[PDB]
């Protein structure tokens, strides 16, 4: 993820 | 200004731009994940798109009209993420979803990991219909990512 | 803040695509603010  | 297709969602102040997400234009309505825009208005060329419907619990928002994406994962078949990562052209990645088991039922989920600004990229069935949007999920023990296939109701 | 959209392509299934990723079976919870969390 770079949870969203 | 609202031609069908997949779009990047960008922000800019006085300097360069940042890709914060992605969304789908279908039937004159723009569809993205709530966390991308926080439900704020969008510019499209010289036009303004105003929020119309949304639901923070689903992490979804639509602009210009009600949610139009009605296709559902069939609970069986492979799907494709049409990933639109920051600074990269759209690419299709095929996968067999896993499952988020919740108290309220099962949700398909894809174990595919992309930068945060890929949020809102569409997940497709074999007919090319959008069965949900990528980017709301969990991080499992090893640090990798699993996204729900998040779909609204038309 | 100027938040704006720009077209990035057509929405089309790709024939003979690369297949990757596993198919995890996870127990999760969804809170009223839209956060998913693993049930521990």
């Amino acid at each position: 993820k770079g949870k969203r | 200004e609202t031609t069908d297709g997949v779009y990047r969602v960008m922000t800019r102040r006085l300097l360069g731009s940042t890709q914060v997400g992605v969304g789908v234009m279908q039937e004159g309505v723009f569809h993205t994940m709530w966390h991308v825009t926080k439900g704020a208005a969008l510019r499209s060329g010289e036009g303004r798109l105003d929020p119309y419907w949304g639901d923070v619990k689903q992490d979804l928002v639509s602009y210009c009209g009600p949610w139009k994406l009605d296709a559902a994962w069939d609970g069986l078949s492979e799907v494709q993420l049409l990933a639109v990562p920051p600074g990269e052209r759209a690419k299709n990645i095929q996968t067999l979803p896993g499952i988020f088991k919740t108290k309220d039922g099962d949700i398909g989920a894809v174990a595919l990991d992309y930068p945060a600004g890929t949020s809102g990229s569409p997940i497709l069935d074999k007919c090319g219909r959008v069965i949900g949007l990528y980017g709301n999920g969990v991080v499992i023990k090893n640090g990798s990512y699993v996204s729900a296939i998040t779909q609204g109701k038309r | 803040v100027d938040m704006y959209i720009e077209r990035a392509g057509d929405i089309t299934w790709e024939k003979d695509a690369e297949v990757t990723g596993n198919s995890p079976r996870l127990d999760v919870a969804l809170d009223e603010s839209g956060d998913f969390s693993l049930v521990e």
